[PDB]
Order: structure tokens, then C-alpha cells, then sequence
């Protein structure tokens, strides 16, 4: 199935300052209390990152890949369930899902057909208290394939009404020579609408040796076809750039702050 | 050491003093590998057995990973025409453990070769298949005449003819779009310098030697920056700690002993390094402990001897080294703050100094 | 009295000892550096070019590294020579005071 | 650890300030 | 040219006075052997001599 879900009203984007964030390991080499320096695509520090927020709002545009992009979201019931990327996202040449909506993370690399709108639908939304994937509108078409990735299922916990954020969650993408890198590092944090004020390291969650063109990318949301109510869920965006850094090993070995060199 | 004072100060006789000479080493005692609980083959047999290789315009790279390879029998086997290595010496990828493997599987006319090679040129080597200019790796190829060549026309390995710029490598494009190579702009699939980006391989048995076509596979690989996932055939030995061993850890050489870590690594890490950016821990790819390294003490031999008339006994200092390594000869050894001494008699009483030792200590010659 | 109190005021008042004990530290860490860097060369570890290749084709691999890495102790040496010099000078002067 | 070497001074730190005390010593 | 001499007479043409496109020199498959030694192949179309 295939449904055009327009239920948004045309907001333009708003920005926030990505103050320290978006600092990841260059290299898989341990050390420690060495006070090392590396040039890579980094994403320079007090940068406007867009920002986007979902609460009746549906903010989901396409946004361009151009050299690396760092995201985050504050996160609360795992409102977030996947992201989409890939070069045309018209089934015309290759394309990446990934999905991670309540039992895998499952990663699959083919030249899908997607809905002009994809998402996943979620039934039972306002009645007998459950959460389960309705509406497959993600992709249509299957025709080729050359890879796919499956993590151990689970069950994660799609339930919660609270006051404030407590889950802050941050992924950055970059393909070196077709290689997704994925750093991650989730923080619980006790804010409204604000980036975490602070310092954390990216560890290199997962590697794929995809080796495909990228260009543009995507993200998921959960939801007879019109109409439904959206939580309160907001994520930004930021570009990386070829910045040499300063990188803090304390004693034990890792990331304790970073120095951008060109900043001032 | 008094023949070595004597060699090294170019002379039949010594005056009394203390000269450095060839400083102290421990030699290694043994020697071990260290390699994955890895068993299953490459599937080396199939990449150079494959019926149908793509067309080199549109050439098919496939990963090969956590396996065991043999090149030996590739680089041994007759039956290849030009195994050329760019980065690597061919009968020492086996003793290596690679991070990831490339296959690029294609067939080009068996003239066109030597284009193959990193940092060349030609139609081929700019917009069909290319190398960057760092190459780690070897390029194989072999006649296929008997098989792939047909009576009709091998026609089906296509391959671009046309292209706007020269692209980037390991870089490949697949569209098939009418190129506008005049000055006018064009559209359609056809017109005056509106040419088909393709042209084809005519490939027949009754052709000469050099046209035929050659299965060329081309081998890529980078080493010490990413985890082992394929490695040689070398067997694992058990593991010695704190002795001198000649230590082998999926590639990564060295001399020293190897004792138990305290610094934590996190699962992705398993090579460790100093302020100086050289390795001091690994992870033993066997069992996931951590292993310190360290180069067994090696430090200067300082003759101390009187004059050549005046004796003939010498004492050997071993500069900042403890007396726990080398015995006696090449009952009488002595601890300094500078290093082991061998063959003074250490006393009590003081006198003045005559010949300098380190950290206050000072020898002299006396019943 | 002020004596104690002056050189317990301030930690840098033993500038014109320090700055000597920190260059021969920086001297021998910018040293051992250079054994980091591959002055052209397709690694910066010997080792890894003996395992990497044969005997005939790293002759000339080596040699890319033995002459950088040589000519760093010449630098380095000859750097030293100079603080040496000009210690050896102020010791002549100390001696005076002396 | 690559060659580098501090090899102690010969004169130890209890002995320079013995001779410094030698030194004030005869001076008062 | 229709005729080419042997290696002792060897012909000498000086050229002079126009612009050379030697792209279309190194794009042609009908020459066999093509090897520079003090420039690059690819930018013979970017200076003057
Ligand atoms: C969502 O709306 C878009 C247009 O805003 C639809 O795209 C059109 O699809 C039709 C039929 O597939 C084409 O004839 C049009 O040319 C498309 N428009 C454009 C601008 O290309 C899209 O199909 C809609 N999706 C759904 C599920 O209804
Ligand atoms: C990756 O894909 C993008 C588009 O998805 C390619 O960029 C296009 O390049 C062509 C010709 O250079 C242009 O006509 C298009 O306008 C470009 N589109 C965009 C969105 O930029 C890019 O060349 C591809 N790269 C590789 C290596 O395949
Ligand atoms: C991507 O998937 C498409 C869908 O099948 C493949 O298209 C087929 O290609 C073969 C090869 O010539 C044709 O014989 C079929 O007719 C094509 N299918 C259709 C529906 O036209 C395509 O080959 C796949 N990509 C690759 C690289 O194999
Ligand atoms: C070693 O890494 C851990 C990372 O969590 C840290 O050590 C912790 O230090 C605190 C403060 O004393 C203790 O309460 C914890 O029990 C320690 N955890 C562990 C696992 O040891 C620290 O970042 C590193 N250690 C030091 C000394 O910096
Ligand atoms: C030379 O090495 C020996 C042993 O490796 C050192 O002996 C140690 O001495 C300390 C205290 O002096 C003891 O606590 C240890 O138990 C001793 N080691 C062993 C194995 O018993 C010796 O100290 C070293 N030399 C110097 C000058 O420190
Ligand atoms: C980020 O961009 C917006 C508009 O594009 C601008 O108003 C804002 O000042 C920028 N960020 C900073 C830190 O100036
Ligand atoms: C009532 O709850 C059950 C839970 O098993 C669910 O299957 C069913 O769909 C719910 N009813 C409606 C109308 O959604
Ligand atoms: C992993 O290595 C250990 C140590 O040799 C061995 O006992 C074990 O069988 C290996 N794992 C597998 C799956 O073979
Ligand atoms: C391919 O098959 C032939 C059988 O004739 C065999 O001799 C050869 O060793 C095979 N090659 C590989 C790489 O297995
Ligand atoms: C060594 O000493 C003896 C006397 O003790 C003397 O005869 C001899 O000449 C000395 N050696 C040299 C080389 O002068
Ligand atoms: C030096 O004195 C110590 C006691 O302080 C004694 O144990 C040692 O045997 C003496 N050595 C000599 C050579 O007199």
C-alpha cells in the first residue's frame, strides 16, 4: 500500500547551535594520555545545525548527503524508527534501508520502489493498548539486491507518557570509499528542547562495506489513511567538513574533548 | 672486552679509562604466531573458476572475507600469464592477515594488459577500470580464448567508449546515455556527434596472440589499519608471556615480552600505541585479553678497565640494565643506580675516584 | 626570609632552569616523532616493509627511511651541540661566580 | 625504549649537595 | 606523408606560428606507441613551447 501522508502544514526549518558534539573516533587505534591530532570530515564546532521537530507536524523532507552528515534526536517511547539513504530513492539505481522499529535492526541494500511519502504504519493508536507495524509503505518494489545486514531480534519498549526527554540519541553517517561508517553514543539527559549541553565520544557502532553512491537521505516516522496524532519528538542535522582536530585521551583511553583548529 | 676496547678504540694498547663499546641485547628465545580460530577456505576457487566475468565497463567487485587463503597455489599455477604485485612481495602474502578483500572480475583484450597496472592511461584505464596510485596488491590474468572467444563473435563483453571526464578509483558507471560530444546539445538515442557511450568486443578463436581475450582478476587490500578478517595459513602456537619472543600478531611483527594488560580496551580497539605512535599492546586474536609490549632491556657496555700494562682484567658495566639478565663470562656482580656491573669487587671504605662509573660509583685497581 | 617566600610566590621564577629540562624533552619527543612519519616511503615501520616485501624490491624501501630518519639525528645531534655549547658556556660562567 | 638513553650523572645529588654545603662550609 | 626516410636522413619539420590540439593525437587508438618523458600526456593542450 501507498499513501501520500500531507497531513503537515508548511513550516519553514529552524536552526540551534551544535556546540560539542558530533566528535568521533578517527581510527581504531588505542591510546592514551596522547595529546593526538588527525584531519578527517569533521563538522566544525558552534555550527547552526536545521532543525526539525514532529509533534499534526510531520516535518519530513529530503535532505542532501554532501560530504557526511551528523544527527541526533532527543528521544522519548522510540518515536524515531529508521532512516532511508541512498542517490536517487526512485528505485532507478541502488538504495539503503535501515530499520530499527521494534525487533531488528535489519539493514537491506536494493533498488526499492518507495512510496513518494514512506513510512511505516503503526495500527492501534487511540484504543487496546499495543503497537505493531500495520502499514509496510516503506518500499513497494524489490527488483535486485546485492546486500543486507540482520542484527539479533529483540523487543524494545514502544511505551511511556512523561514530561520530559529522557533518551538523547546520536548517529553519524559518513561513506569513505563506500564505507557507512556509524557512531553512536546514546545519553540520558533531563531537558525540554535543547541540544545536551556537554562532551561525548562516538564510538564506531557498525562499518558496512556497502561501496555504493549516496547523495541524498531520509528518515523514518511511525504513525483511515489521513488523519492521526504525532508525539513530540524533534532531531537536528549537521554537515561535516574536512577540519583537522585535537583529540584528549585520558589516562584510561578515550575522547575526552576535542579542539577544533580552525574555529578561532 | 679488552679485545673489544682494543677493536673499538683502534689501538694494541688501552689507556685507563672506560669506553662504550656494541650495547647489550637480549636475543629472542623463541618464536610464535598468533592468528583467529579461522578454518574455512577463500572461495579463491570460485572467483577464478567463475564462467562469466561482467563486462569492464560495468566490472563486478566481490568482497571476500573471514577465510583462508592460499595464494601459493595461484602464484605457483602455470596456467596464469602475469601475477604482478604493486605493494606486497607475491610469496610473502602468505605469511600476512588482510583487513578485506577485493575481487575485480573482468575481461579486456589481452593487448590492453598492461594499462591494468596503477598509474597508467588509455581509454580503458580512465573511464572502464583503474587503480589509485597507492596499489596495495596484485593483478593476475590469463588467456580465455578457448572459452569466452566464440566462432559468431563474443560480442556480449561491452564496454564504454565514450566518456565526459576521467573518473576516480574504483569508480564505475552504468547509464548508457547518448554522448553529446559536438559542440550542439543533443538528446534522442542517436545523431551526428551523438554517439552510444558502448562499443563492443569482437572477440573470435581465429584471432593472434595479444587480441584474445584474458580473465584478468585484480587482488586490493589495506593492512594495519582494521581488524584482521582474512589471514594466511600459518598455524597458531601457544602464547609465552614475559620472555623475549620474535611475537606475531596477525601480521604486526616485533621483538619483546609480552605480559598481561591493565588498560581497558573497548571491543572495536585491539591495536595499541604510545606517545611515540608505535604498538605496545594487542589483542590476542585467539583469547580477547590484552598483551602489554615491551623491548627486553638493551643498554650500553661500558668496558672499565685499568691500564693494558698495568692488568689485563676488566669489569663490564651493562648500562642502565638489572643484573636479572646476562649471566657471567660473555660470583662477583654488583647493582648500580646506572646499570649491572660484572667482575669488580664492590667495597665499603672511599677513596677518590679514577675511573667514572655512574650515580657515585667509581672503580680502581688494588689488591 | 623573602628568599623563601619569593621562590615559594611564584612557580615560574625557575624559568632559566626549566626551559633547559623541557627542550631536551621536546628535542627527544619531536625525535622519536619523526619515527612516526614514512618520508615518502608505503609504511613507517621497518618491520612492516621486511614482512611486506621480498628482499630485492624493499632494498630501495628502506632506503627511502634510512635517509630521513638519519638525517634526523643530524639535526637532532647537531641541535644538541649548540645547548651544549652554550651550557658549556654558562657553566664558565657559573664557575666565575663560583 | 627505541635506542634513547638518560644515562645518570656521575656526581648523585646527595654528593652536589654535600659539596654545596663544603662550599658554604669554608665561605662562613 | 606519403614517404618517410630510414633513420640516417631522418626528416626534421619545424613547426611554428599555430595552435596545436595534440587531444586529438592522444584520444587516436591508430598510434601504437605513445610515451612521454619530460610532461605529462594529458597536458600537452595546456602549454607553449
Ligand atoms: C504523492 O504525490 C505526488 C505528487 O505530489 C505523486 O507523484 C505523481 O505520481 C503520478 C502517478 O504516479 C505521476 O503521474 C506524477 O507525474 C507524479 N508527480 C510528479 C511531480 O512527478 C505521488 O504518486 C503521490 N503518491 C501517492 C502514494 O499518492
Ligand atoms: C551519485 O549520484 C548523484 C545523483 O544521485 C550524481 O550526481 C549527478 O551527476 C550528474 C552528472 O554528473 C548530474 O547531471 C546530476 O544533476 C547530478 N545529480 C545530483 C543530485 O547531484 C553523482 O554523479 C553520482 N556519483 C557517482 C560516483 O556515482
Ligand atoms: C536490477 O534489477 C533489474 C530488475 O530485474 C534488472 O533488470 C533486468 O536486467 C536483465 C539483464 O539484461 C534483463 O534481461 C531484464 O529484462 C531486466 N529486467 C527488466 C524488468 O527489464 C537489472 O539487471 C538489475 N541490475 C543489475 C546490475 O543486474
Ligand atoms: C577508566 O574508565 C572508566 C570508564 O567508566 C572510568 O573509571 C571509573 O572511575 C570512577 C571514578 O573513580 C569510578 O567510580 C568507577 O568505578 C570507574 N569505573 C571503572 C570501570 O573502573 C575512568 O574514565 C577511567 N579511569 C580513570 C582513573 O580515569
Ligand atoms: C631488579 O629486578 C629485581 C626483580 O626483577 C627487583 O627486585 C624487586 O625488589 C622489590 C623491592 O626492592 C621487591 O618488592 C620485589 O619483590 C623484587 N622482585 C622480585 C621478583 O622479587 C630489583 O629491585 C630490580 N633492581 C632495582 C634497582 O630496582
Ligand atoms: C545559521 O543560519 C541562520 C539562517 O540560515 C542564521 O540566522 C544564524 O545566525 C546562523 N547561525 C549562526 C551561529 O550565526
Ligand atoms: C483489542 O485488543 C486486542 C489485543 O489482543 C487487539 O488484537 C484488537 O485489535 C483490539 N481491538 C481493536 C478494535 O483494535
Ligand atoms: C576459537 O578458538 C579456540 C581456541 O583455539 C578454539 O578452541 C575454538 O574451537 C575456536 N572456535 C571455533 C568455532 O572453532
Ligand atoms: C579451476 O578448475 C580447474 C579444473 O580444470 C583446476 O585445475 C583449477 O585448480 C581450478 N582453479 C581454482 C582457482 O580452483
Ligand atoms: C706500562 O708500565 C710499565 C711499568 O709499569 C712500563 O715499563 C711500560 O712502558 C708501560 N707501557 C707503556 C705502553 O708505556
Ligand atoms: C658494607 O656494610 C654493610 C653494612 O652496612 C655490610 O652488610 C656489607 O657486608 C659491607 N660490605 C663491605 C664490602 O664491607
Amino acid at each position: 500500500q501507498c499513501v501520500n501522508l500531507t497531513t503537515r502544514t508548511q513550516l519553514p526549518p529552524a536552526y540551534t547551535n551544535s556546540f560539542t558534539r558530533g566528535v568521533y573516533y578517527p581510527d581504531k587505534v588505542f591510546r592514551s594520555s596522547v595529546l593526538h591530532s588527525t584531519q578527517d570530515l569533521f563538522l566544525p564546532f558552534f555550527s547552526n545545525v536545521t532543525w526539525f521537530h514532529a509533534i499534526k507536524r510531520f516535518d519530513n523532507p529530503v535532505l542532501p548527503f554532501n560530504d557526511g552528515v551528523y544527527f541526533a534526536s532527543i528521544e522519548k517511547s522510540n518515536i524515531i524508527r529508521g532512516w532511508i539513504f541512498g542517490t536517487t530513492l526512485d528505485s532507478k539505481t541502488q538504495s539503503l534501508l535501515i530499520v530499527n522499529n521494534a525487533t531488528n535492526v535489519v539493514i537491506k541494500v536494493c533498488e526499492f520502489q518507495f512510496c513518494n511519502d514512506p513510512f511505516l504504519g503503526v495500527s492501534n493508536h487511540k484504543n487496546n493498548k499495543s503497537w505493531m507495524e500495520s502499514e509496510f509503505r516503506v518500499y513497494s518494489s524489490a527488483n535486485n539486491c546485492t546486500f543486507e545486514y540482520v542484527s539479533q531480534p529483540f523487543l524494545m519498549d514502544l511505551e511511556g507518557k512523561q514530561g520530559n526527554f529522557k533518551n538523547l540519541r546520536e548517529f553519524v553517517f559518513k561513506n569513505i570509499d563506500g564505507y557507512f561508517k556509524i557512531y553512536s553514543k546514546h545519553t540520558p539527559i533531563n531537558l525540554v528542547r535543547d541540544l545536551p549541553q556537554g562532551f561525548s565520544a562516538l564510538e564506531p557502532l557498525v562499518d558496512l562495506p556497502i561501496g555504493i553512491n549516496i547523495t541524498r537521505f531520509q528518515t523514518l516516522l511511525a504513525l483511515s489513511s489521513s488523519g492521526w496524532t504525532a508525539g513530540a519528538a524533534a532531531y537536528y542535522v549537521g554537515y561535516l567538513q574536512p577540519r583537522t582536530f585535537l583529540l584528549k585521551y585520558n589516562e584510561n583511553g578515550t575522547i575526552t574533548d576535542a579542539v577544533d583548529c580552525a574555529l578561532d | 672486552p679488552l679485545s673489544e676496547t682494543k677493536c673499538t678504540l683502534k689501538s694494541f694498547t688501552v689507556e685507563k679509562g672506560i669506553y662504550q663499546t656494541s650495547n647489550f641485547r637480549v636475543q629472542p628465545t623463541e618464536s610464535i604466531v598468533r592468528f583467529p580460530n579461522i578454518t574455512n577456505l577463500c572461495p579463491f576457487g570460485e572467483v577464478f573458476n567463475a564462467t562469466k566475468f561482467a563486462s569492464v565497463y560495468a566490472w563486478n567487485r566481490k568482497r571476500i572475507s573471514n577465510c583462508v587463503a592460499d595464494y601459493s597455489v595461484l602464484y605457483n599455477s602455470a596456467s596464469f600469464s602475469t601475477f604482478k604485485c604493486y605493494g606486497v612481495s607475491p610469496t610473502k602474502l602468505n605469511d600476512l592477515c588482510f583487513t578485506n578483500v577485493y575481487a575485480d572480475s573482468f575481461v579486456i583484450r589481452g593487448d590492453e594488459v598492461r594499462q591494468i597496472a596503477p598509474g597508467q592511461t588509455g581509454k580503458i584505464a580512465d573511464y572502464n577500470y583503474k587503480l589509485p596510485d597507492d596499489f596495495t596488491g596484485c593483478v593476475i590474468a590469463w588467456n580465455s580464448n578457448n572459452l569466452d572467444s566464440k566462432v559468431g563473435g563474443n560480442y556480449n563483453y561491452l564496454y564504454r567508449l565514450f566518456r565526459k571526464s576521467n573518473l576516480k578509483p574504483f569508480e564505475r558507471d552504468i547509464s548508457t546515455e547518448i554522448y553529446q560530444a559536438g559542440s550542439t546539445p543533443c538528446n534522442g538515442v542517436k545523431g551526428f556527434n551523438c554517439y552510444f557511450p558502448l562499443q563492443s568486443y569482437g572477440f573470435q578463436p581465429t584471432y593472434g596472440v595479444g587480441y584474445q581475450p584474458y580473465r584478468v582478476v585484480v587482488l586490493s587490500f589495506e593492512l594495519l589499519h582494521a581488524p584482521a578478517t582474512v589471514c594466511g595459513p600459518k598455524k597458531s602456537t601457544n602464547l609465552v608471556k614475559n620472555k623475549c619472543v620474535n611475537f606475531n600478531f596477525n601480521g604486526l611483527t616485533g621483538t619483546g615480552v609480552l605480559t598481561e594488560s591493565n588498560k581497558k580496551f573497548l571491543p572495536f580497539q585491539q591495536f595499541g600505541r604510545d606517545i611515540a605512535d608505535t604498538t605496545d599492546a594487542v589483542r590476542d586474536p585467539q583469547t580477547l585479553e590484552i598483551l602489554d609490549i615491551t623491548p627486553c632491556s638493551f643498554g650500553g657496555v661500558s668496558v672499565i678497565t685499568p691500564g693494558t700494562n698495568t692488568s689485563n682484567q676488566v669489569a663490564v658495566l651493562y648500562q642502565g640494565v638489572n643484573c636479572t639478565e646476562v649471566p657471567v663470562a660473555i660470583s662477583n656482580v654488583f647493582q648500580t643506580r646506572a646499570g649491572c656491573l660484572i667482575g669488580a669487587e664492590h667495597v665499603n671504605n672511599s677513596y677518590e675516584c679514577d675511573i667514572p662509573i655512574g650515580a657515585g660509583i667509581c672503580a680502581s685497581y688494588q689488591t | 626570609g623573602k628568599i623563601q617566600d619569593s621562590l615559594s610566590s611564584t612557580a615560574s621564577a625557575l624559568g632559566k632552569l626549566q626551559n633547559v629540562v623541557n627542550q631536551n624533552a621536546q628535542a627527544l619527543n619531536t625525535l622519536v616523532k619523526q619515527l612516526s612519519s614514512n618520508f615518502g616511503a608505503i609504511s613507517s615501520v621497518l618491520n612492516d616493509i621486511l614482512s611486506r616485501l621480498d628482499k630485492v624490491e624493499a632494498e630501495v624501501q628502506i632506503d627511502r627511511l634510512i635517509t630521513g630518519r638519519l638525517q634526523s639525528l643530524q639535526t637532532y645531534v647537531t641541535q644538541q651541540l649548540i645547548r651544549a655549547a652554550e651550557i658549556r658556556a654558562s657553566a664558565n660562567l657559573a664557575a666565575t661566580k663560583m | 625504549f627505541n635506542g634513547l638513553t638518560v644515562l645518570p650523572p656521575l656526581l648523585t645529588d646527595e654528593m652536589i649537595a654535600q659539596y654545596t654545603s663544603a662550599l658554604l662550609a669554608g665561605t662562613i
